[PDB]
């Protein structure tokens, strides 16, 4: 199937019509998305099949066809872009200065942008176009709005 | 049976729309991958 690098929608025909359950990144022949999008299930790309290769529920990440390839990190200073791919809508770059999730095990960048649940897996990029993480796992703060962590894996 | 469809290139866009705030939040991550606010 299509293995060209880029951002992709993850669709399902199980529910009403064709529903977008999330988004992912194809890089170096590997498809990267969030665990809650596919639950680790196999994916179709045209007539081809993408089989899971690595995944972890706690990190909320999964890779297909090969190991996790994305290893760029937010520098903790600069603005970033969420390349948002909302259901039924065109891919759109949104620039923002990340906030911080402070945890007992260290700090993580966070993006305060509100998108429908099916936008999960959209990549967050630095000024060089490198993927520094995926959008879609975070928290609901006082106002009812969404703040996502910048979730990044580890490149073995 | 989930399937994928290309949505675009991964590139920085000059003069993209700039929005969103930068909150600093104390959070906890559980074994199920769920983040929660610590107050
Ligand atoms: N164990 C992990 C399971 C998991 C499962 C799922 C998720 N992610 C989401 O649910 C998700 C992802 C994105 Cl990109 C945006 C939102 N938005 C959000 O919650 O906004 C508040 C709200 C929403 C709808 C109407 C009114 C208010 C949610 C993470 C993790």
């Amino acid at each position: 199937g299509e293995t060209t690098d880029g951002v992709y929608r993850v669709m399902t025909r199980r529910l009403l019509g064709s529903t977008q359950v999330g988004v992912g990144v194809m890089q170096e022949g590997v498809f990267h998305t969030m665990w809650h999008v596919t639950k680790g299930a196999a994916l179709r790309s045209g007539e081809g099949r993408l089989d899971p290769y690595w995944g972890d529920v706690k990190q909320d990440l999964v890779s297909y066809c090969g190991p996790w390839k994305l290893d760029a990190a937010w520098d903790g200073l600069s603005e970033v872009q969420l390349l948002a791919v909302p259901p039924g809508e065109r891919a759109k770059n949104i620039q923002t200065l990340p906030g911080i999730f402070k945890t007992k095990d260290g700090d993580i960048g966070a993006v305060a942008l509100d998108y429908p649940a099916g936008t999960s897996g959209s990549p967050i990029l630095d000024k060089c176009g490198r993927v520094i993480g995926l959008y879609g796992n975070g928290v609901v703060i006082k106002n009812g709005s969404y703040v996502s962590a910048i979730t990044q894996g580890k490149r073995e | 049976d989930m399937y994928i469809e290309r949505a675009g290139d991964i590139t920085w866009e000059k003069d993209a729309e700039v929005t969103g705030n930068s909150p600093r939040l104390d959070v906890a991550l559980d074994e199920s991958g769920d983040f929660s606010l610590v107050e």
